[PDB]
DNA sequence: AAAAAAAAA
């Protein structure tokens, strides 16, 4: 049993230490540059793994949840080999390294997932709708007995353990153990909700939601309302607290995330795109090359496109030592005859902007835009839930059929757009909330 | 290896779909061809969802037993001429490339990359494309080959989309001596200003025509439009025997008399043509001058 | 072993359930069933099940549909055995179906290991009120509506256990989807102890359970509905949708319950229905033309007939004349309805521009013009139809609505009327009287083809691809021919411009027209009188004879043709005159508001293109020809010119005659 | 117990 684990670890270590293209060992230099900046992680591409040897990829695709931890401990073994000196014999504050994967396999829609995808590596795309608060998880537990009163340590992996029966060798109880919270190691976990993309929904149906779990460095990376591409494991976890017989609610374990925005919005750009942007800014007719690029499928409108460009760039925010604020956005209203292509510009403006939301003024309400005061049925406590004008903070909000909007609903936006802050007082909750859009 | 379009770089479904020989043998331009293809896939036993995945992530067991699957299944449909022997080159951990795939990538990179004045600009663009293709040869560059492969896929898609429309419209007029078809109007016709692209389209058309029950071997004339210059680009095409034929009826390859016909017509009549291409069977003719010329070619001894 | 069919007539055991499983008779049943589905001949003399198996192999689906009356006319005893003991017969019939499928496709097991069978139409139909103790463990056919759908979760199919007191691995065990496996002595060691699942070697199914109420159209008036629970196994997941009336054939079974016994104080048992076949029955109540789970599905021979009859000259005229064969006149209305229910082609430019591909139609005219009958026929023939009327529909009822789930207690989305109209037609009657707040909520549905909701902390956009057909009445109850359309109705330009084809019907006085209409109505009334081999097929030929006298083609063939044309054929638009259409649009921009009141915008050019594409679709052609464009432009010009005052109608008619010469 | 959406007066 242990021989196979050692063989697999040796295979992965040989892959890490022997893979080279031309005159560079890419993964060793990656480990060096990661350790220097304190990012204990490594990224593996599927194509390299398949090209090196096919048996390792076959074993990884067969039973992923059992094989991945062996790779993630081989990584830290190699890191300790190539980062510290034996010195003929310390801190050693190197936890188990995180493994991140990338792939280019065929995508699978959410509704296509079924019983044959259990315990398999799948790639899929969706939209993030809500992010849970981070919670703690135990990795290295220091455990103390009560009667014999000795010390023991438990190492816990996150993939796929209870109090040991009897004591370690007089006549203790079944489980006479307690948890020593000090001298224990903890990590972070987060929950996310994913929704099907609108264009892939089947005929006459409604979007379906799914639950994902991320941990360590993968947490706090996405924000609600951003299209993402996820690679992970589709497994099932039972619900003892929670219909039917032998039921098992499925979920996703996140291994890798790709996003279009790349979490750019301080500067995360490298030198090549920076100099490309500077050279583009040196174009002496950039104004026209941008005006022509705003919906090239719409003919005739030019001042509208110039106004849209000016709105997209946005003003310059200003503050004063006296404490007063000055607005830094411009608001454009289109008020004209039918057939002049007003909504087709609204959807394109929604598409171009990095953060944007498109909603109708008819199917909307005052409480459904700024902040809705929901109440958790379980713990029976009040909490604020974001609407639509808080999701579009730092971006642009697309409203059409503005006149069809109710008079009582149309008044809540006054302060929200003239001061860029919303104040709420409901059920004892007194919170001023910022919304700049 | 097999007569397949980028087997190791595209899915097996697309490989069967875009293959010229498979198209000719199964008539994929109408719905019965797709029904026969689905019957083929079901009888072989590869799932439709499995066959639509990349060759890298395609199932290892099926990739291993593909040879036996093909050997046992292709006989009924009569595609047993698709299997042949080819050369494969591997360098380290990069991957595997076949000679056919590499030459298709090179051809497509030549095709796409990057009055008299516009013709000169087109010719200098062509020589620049040649230099870029030449640079792509060395082993130190692979982003100049992946791009070529994806451009080959795109160009084959465009050629298929135009050929299906041609076969729908039945533009192939059957004259007494030689078949004729003219691409008067349509989409993406600017791509066909390249003689090599026109030859690719003509090769697919002549394969489709040969893979029929007709017992007439007639030369085919294909023409296009370049609205900026208002000139027709006319290329003569030789007939081809079916690939699954013995050597006894191969006493001499089919010759091409189009160059002789064009030169004789131009030397006996003051037509406004420009015969300068190294291929003597490709000429540029005027829109107003095409027809009279055509009747002349009909009346002249070919 | 006398494996003869006649020996199955008399039972030797006490019950069917313990007799069928006998080894001697089970193989006889298997071989007889094989001889049945390998040799059954239809009216044409060909094995229909062979074509069914071929199509199943093409589509690599899970369900093979076997018709009940086919098994009833020949080999009735097997049908009776299936009707009385379904669970014990479906297993053998699945085995023989798998053998038959592998006969055509060797090594098909790699695609799928097991095959599931479906029963098409049982003879007897019950309701939810009429359920007793006698019909337990037997096939039932129940019609109802879907109220709450739980979702999709996996289940264990082949359960195995590892007992660690003796190191004993239990064999593969089955699960009945409502009972837990319970083992007492734990195999040879004959002792009970700790055990584990060890699920590394197991197979999974997926289920879905739903609540079934009574249809309001069959409940006694003023009473309360009855609820049951329906369990859906694999290949039946997500087939049913909330709010959709369905008919389910299944098996009736009972199980113990503790709280139910506690509350009633008597040994009462709960009852559930496990589905075996589902048939949607929304809108299309006409269910007598043909049998089967679906009436919009075609065989290979029907596709061949479609292709054979789609090439004849003047098929457009036959299609138009074969629609509503019991309504006299109104050729323009029939043409508009055909062009609206055939639809166009949605366009996506570079994934960044969207062009709608469905046609809206507005009807207007005097009373007694049979607009509602046309609407009823449209609802009958369409695949997905939703009927709304007058003030009985609200703004939030047509679009999506937000609702707080009473169980989990959070806001959720409820599908509206327009959502059910995706890939279909939404029909509205008495469009004029509907209140403006109830009328302004479908602008996006007409034009943007999308519904956006930002309510109660939910920000979602819902796609809607629906065609709207509306009927209304002018001011005063009659159309004043000497007034423009702006003074005839209270609707405004934003709503009027979204309708492609607008028809105005006038009721005038004509002697010979009145005589002809009276003759046609009287002959129709006489025709539909309830009083004028197998008797059923004789009734069928009588119906065919009665039908062929008013319609060029049968109705079921027309419905399957419409479905096929909407599904597969996509016309393309290359060789059309640029200048003719551009000049016609310029001419229509001229006159119009510059001389009258009817609004014309860029939407009507796209409407002309969509009508041309629809006419191309009607011929099962992939490319638009010139004749289709001529027909479309003629229709649009006629519809525009025939809605003006009587002072300028002749002048405009002779002014526009140069575009539709023909 | 308190917030927010829907049909009818
Ligand atoms: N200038 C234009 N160029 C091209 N297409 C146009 C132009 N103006 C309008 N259209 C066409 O008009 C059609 C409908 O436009 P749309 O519904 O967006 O109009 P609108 O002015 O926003 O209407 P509403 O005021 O009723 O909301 C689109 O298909 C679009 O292509
Ligand atoms: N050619 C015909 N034109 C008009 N009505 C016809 C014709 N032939 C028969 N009818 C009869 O005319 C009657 C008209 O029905 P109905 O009252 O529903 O029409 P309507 O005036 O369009 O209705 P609504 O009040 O909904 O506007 C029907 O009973 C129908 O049988
Ligand atoms: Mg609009
Ligand atoms: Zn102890
Ligand atoms: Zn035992």
């Amino acid at each position: 049993n242990d021989d196979d684990n050692t063989e697999i670890i040796k295979s992965f270590k040989n892959f890490i230490l022997e893979f080279r293209l031309d005159s560079q060992f890419i993964y060793r230099d990656q480990l060096r540059n990661n350790i220097l900046v304190k990012n204990y992680s490594l990224t593996v591409n599927m194509e390299h793994l398949i090209g090196y040897n096919e048996d390792i990829y076959k074993k990884l695709s067969d039973e992923p949840s059992d094989i991945i931890p062996l790779f993630e401990t081989a990584i830290t073994q190699v890191a300790k080999r190539i980062s510290i000196l034996s010195r003929a014999q310390l801190l050693n504050s190197l936890p188990t390294f995180q493994l991140i994967l990338n792939s280019n396999a065929n995508q699978i829609p959410l509704r296509d997932l079924d019983s044959e995808h259990v315990s398999k590596i799948v790639r899929l795309s969706g939209i993030i709708i809500s992010t849970s608060v981070l919670s703690s998880r135990a990795t290295y537990l220091s455990i103390m007995c009560r009667n014999c009163r000795h010390t023991t340590s438990i190492t816990i992996n996150n993939f796929n353990v209870s109090l040991p029966r009897s004591c370690l060798s007089k006549n203790c109880g079944p489980d006479p153990y307690i948890i020593i919270h000090e001298s224990s190691k903890f990590i972070d976990q987060q929950f996310l909700k994913l929704q099907e993309i609108p264009e892939l929904v089947p005929v006459g149906e409604m979007p379906r939601n799914l639950t994902m779990t991320c941990d360590r460095y993968l947490t706090n990376k996405v924000i609600p309302g951003t299209r993402v591409t996820i690679v992970g494991i589709y497994s099932i976890y039972n619900s003892k607290n929670g219909s039917g017989v032998a039921i098992r609610t499925p979920y996703i374990k996140i291994l890798g995330i790709q996003s279009d925005v790349e979490t750019s919005s301080v500067t995360m750009f490298t030198e090549e795109e920076e100099e490309e942007f500077l050279q583009l800014s040196r174009n002496p007719k950039l104004y026209e090359i941008l005006t022509n690029s705003i919906a090239p499928s719409i003919f005739g409108n030019e001042d509208i496109k110039k106004a849209i460009v000016c709105l997209l760039m946005g003003g310059s925010k200003k503050i004063l030592p006296d404490g007063m604020r000055l607005r830094g956005d411009i608001n454009v209203l289109l008020l004209g005859d039918p057939g002049t292509a007003k909504s087709q510009l609204l959807k394109f403006v929604e598409k171009v902007s990095p953060i944007a939301v498109y909603t109708s003024g008819k199917g909307s309400s005052a409480a459904g835009l700024t902040a809705s005061v929901q109440r958790d049925p379980m713990t029976r406590e009040f909490y604020l839930e974001g609407g639509a004008m808080v999701l579009a903070d730092g971006g642009v909000v697309c409203i059409d059929e503005f006149d069809k909007m109710r008079d009582e609903d149309r008044v809540a936006i006054h302060e929200a757009m003239e001061q860029q802050t919303i104040s709420i007082a409901k059920a004892g909750i007194t919170t001023v909330l910022n919304s700049r859009t | 290896d097999y007569y397949l379009f980028l087997l190791r770089h595209s899915s097996l479904y697309d490989s069967f779909y875009y293959s010229n020989y498979v198209n000719a043998k199964l008539s994929l331009w109408n719905e019965n061809g797709k029904k026969r293809l689905h019957k083929m896939f079901a009888r072989m036993g590869i799932p439709l969802s499995t066959a639509q995945e990349t060759w890298l992530y395609m199932d290892h067991s099926i990739k291993r037993e593909l040879g036996i699957i093909f050997d046992k299944n292709l006989d009924r449909y009569g595609l047993q001429d698709i299997i042949r022997d080819g050369f494969v080159r591997t360098l380290g951990y990069r991957g595997s490339i076949s000679a056919s795939e590499f030459v298709e990538a090179l051809t497509a990179l030549l095709e796409v990359g990057n009055s008299a004045q516009k013709l000169t600009n087109l010719r200098k663009r062509w020589v620049s494309n040649f230099w870029l293709s030449w640079d792509a040869l060395d082993d130190r560059k692979v982003e100049l080959l992946n791009r070529g492969i994806q451009l080959a896929q795109d160009l084959q898609r465009a050629i298929f989309n135009t050929g299906v429309a041609i076969l729908e419209k039945k533009l192939i007029k059957h004259l007494r001596i030689y078949r004729l078809c003219v691409l008067q109007d349509g989409p993406d016709l600017d791509l066909y200003r390249n003689p090599l692209t026109l030859l690719r389209l003509g090769n697919w058309l002549i394969e489709c025509c040969a893979e029929s029950e007709d017992k007439q071997l007639l030369p085919m004339v294909l023409a296009s439009i370049d609205e900026n210059t208002d000139t027709y680009l006319v290329a003569g095409l030789t007939p081809r025997y079916p690939r699954g034929l013995d050597t006894i009826h191969t006493k001499k390859p089919i010759l091409n008399n189009f160059s002789m016909a064009f030169q004789q017509i131009t030397a006996e009549t003051d037509a406004k043509v420009r015969i300068d291409n190294f291929e003597s069977s490709i000429i540029e003719i005027r829109r107003e001058d095409l027809s009279p010329f055509l009747e002349k070619l009909t009346l002249s001894g070919l | 072993e006398e494996l003869t069919l006649e020996s199955l007539s008399n039972v030797k055991a006490n019950s069917y359930s313990e007799w069928i499983t006998q080894p001697n008779v089970s193989r006889t049943i298997a071989r007889e069933l094989k001889s049945f589905l390998l040799e059954y001949t239809d009216e044409t003399g060909r094995s229909v099940y062979g074509a069914r198996i071929r199509t199943l192999g093409e589509m690599n689906s899970e369900s093979l549909e076997v018709n009940y009356r086919h098994l009833a006319e020949s080999k009735a005893i097997l049908a009776l055995f299936l009707a009385k003991c379904p669970e014990e017969m479906l297993k053998i019939f699945d085995l023989v179906a798998m053998e038959a499928t592998e006969l055509h496709y060797p090594d098909y097991a790699r695609i799928h290991s097991e095959i599931h069978v479906r029963i098409s139409d049982f003879p007897t139909i019950y309701s939810l009120r009429e359920l007793r103790e006698s019909n337990l463990s037997s096939l039932v056919r129940v019609t109802g509506v879907v109220t709450r759908r739980t979702g999709v979760f996996p289940q264990l199919k082949y359960v195995k256990f590892n007992c660690l007191k003796c190191g004993s691995i239990l064999g593969p065990f089955f699960q009945d989807s409502n009972e837990e496996i319970r083992i007492s002595f734990c195999t040879n060691c004959k002792s009970k102890g700790p055990f584990r699942v060890n699920g590394e070697k197991t197979v999974y199914r997926n289920y879905q359970r739903v609540t079934l109420q009574e249809a309001p159209g069959t409940v006694p008036p003023g009473r309360l509905p009855r609820h049951r629970e329906v369990i859906l196994l694999a290949d039946l997941v997500d087939v049913s949708k909330p709010g959709e009336e369905v008919e389910v054939t299944g098996i009736y079974k009972n199980n113990y319950d503790g709280n139910l016994n506690a509350k009633n104080g008597f040994p009462v048992f709960a009852t559930i229905i496990e589905a075996n076949s589902i048939k949607r029955r929304e809108g299309n109540t006409a269910n007598e033309g043909e049998e089967g789970l679906d009436v919009f599905s075609w065989t290979e021979e029907e596709e061949r007939e479609f292709r054979k009859i789609s090439r004849d000259r003047g098929i457009i005229d036959k299609i138009i004349s074969s629609m509503a064969p019991s309504i006299y006149g109104h050729r323009d209305i029939k043409t508009a309805v055909a062009c609206s229910l055939f639809g166009g082609v949605p366009k996506n430019v570079n994934g960044k521009h969207s062009i709608r591909g469905d046609i809206n139609v507005l009807l207007l005219g005097d009373p007694g013009t049979a607009k509602s009958q046309i609407l009823k026929y449209v609802e009958k023939t369409a695949h997905r139809a939703v009927f709304a009327t007058g003030q009985g529909a609200s703004a939030v009822g047509l679009t999506a609505s937000v609702r707080k789930d009473p169980i989990t207690k959070e806001w959720t989305l409820e599908g509206g009327a327009l959502v059910l109209a995706d890939k279909g037609v939404c029909l509205i009657d008495e469009f004029d009287k509907m209140n403006d707040q109830d009328r302004t909520s479908i602008h996006e549905a007409m034009e943007q083809q999308s519904i956006s909701i930002s309510k109660a902390g939910i920000v979602t956009t819902l796609q809607a691809r629906c065609s709207i057909i509306a009927a209304a009445n002018p001011n005063g109850g009659r159309y004043n021919s000497t007034l423009p359309l702006a003074q005839n109705v209270s609707l405004t330009e934003p709503i009027l411009s979204r309708f492609d084809i607008l028809c105005v019907v006038r009721d005038l006085v004509d002697e010979e027209a009145d005589e002809r209409l009276a003759t046609f109505v009287v002959d129709s009334h006489v025709r539909s009188h309830p009083e004028n081999l197998n008797a059923r097929q004789r009734r069928l030929q009588r119906q065919r004879k009665k039908e062929e006298e008013i319609s060029p083609i049968p109705q079921e063939l027309l419905m399957k043709y419409i479905h096929y044309a909407r599904t597969k054929i996509y016309p393309k638009l290359h060789q059309m005159d640029m200048d003719k259409v551009s000049r016609v649009y310029a001419d229509l921009r001229r006159e119009s508001i510059s001389t009258g009141s009817f609004p014309i915008t860029v939407r009507h050019l796209e409407s002309i293109l969509r009508i041309a594409e629809s006419f191309a679709k009607m011929r099962l052609s992939e490319f638009v020809s010139s004749y289709d464009l001529d027909r479309a432009i003629k229709v649009v010009v006629d519809s525009f010119v025939d809605a003006q005052k009587v002072s300028v109608r002749r002048q405009l008619r002779r002014s526009f005659a140069i575009y539709t010469l023909g």
